[PDB]
């Protein structure tokens, strides 16, 4: 273990889209695999237990998660720097929690789903989230690592 | 325009919250 925000995401990211409508994955997931040098498993132990968890949550909140990821993805102009935005404005306001952050996750992976599902989404809108979602993530490595990681946060 | 962003930090930060005490 210690592995990053971003990894994880990644793995549960792969870990999804493997398991909806037919499994393949976007090239946008490959080449973040690639270039992210994803070292964890998407059907390792950690990412199984939080796929769970994570699609707990967007259950949950079903409506919310949509509505909140159309708003977004109807009117930002640069997804990329779009996804920081929100990422701070969540966890630069009172700490972050373990909730924000697992309702964060959720968000992305939620994001990730819509986009590689939606046959007629343009690759570029898929690519960009991807990059967009990875990249604010790593702004919770540090939080998590005063907390054991994530494998410890699920083992308790 | 860029106030969608704040609405889904709210909402995220509430189920945060929500989550909190429910696990
Ligand atoms: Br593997
Ligand atoms: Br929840
Ligand atoms: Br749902
Ligand atoms: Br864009
Ligand atoms: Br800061």
């Amino acid at each position: 273990m210690a592995y990053s925000t971003r990894e994880i995401l990644l793995a549960l990211c792969i870990r999804d889209s493997r398991v909806h409508g037919n499994g393949t994955l976007h090239p946008v997931l490959e080449l973040a695999a690639r270039e992210t040098p994803l070292r964890l498993s998407p059907e390792d132990t950690v990412v199984l237990r939080y796929h769970v968890l994570l699609e707990e949550i967007i259950e949950r909140n079903s409506e919310t998660f949509t509505e909140t990821w159309n708003r977004f993805i109807t009117h930002t102009e640069h997804v990329d720097l779009d996804f920081n935005s929100v990422f701070l404005e969540i966890f630069h306001r009172g700490d972050p929690s373990l909730g924000r952050a697992l309702a964060w996750m959720a968000w992305c992976m939620h994001a990730c789903r819509t986009l590689c599902c939606n046959q007629s989404t343009p690759y570029y809108v898929v690519d960009l989230s991807v990059r967009g979602m990875l990249e604010a993530s790593e702004g919770l490595d540090g939080w998590i690592h005063q907390q054991g990681g994530w494998s410890t946060l699920i083992e308790d | 325009d860029m106030r969608p962003e704040i609405w889904i930090a709210q909402e995220l930060r509430r189920i945060g919250d929500e989550f909190n005490a429910y696990y």
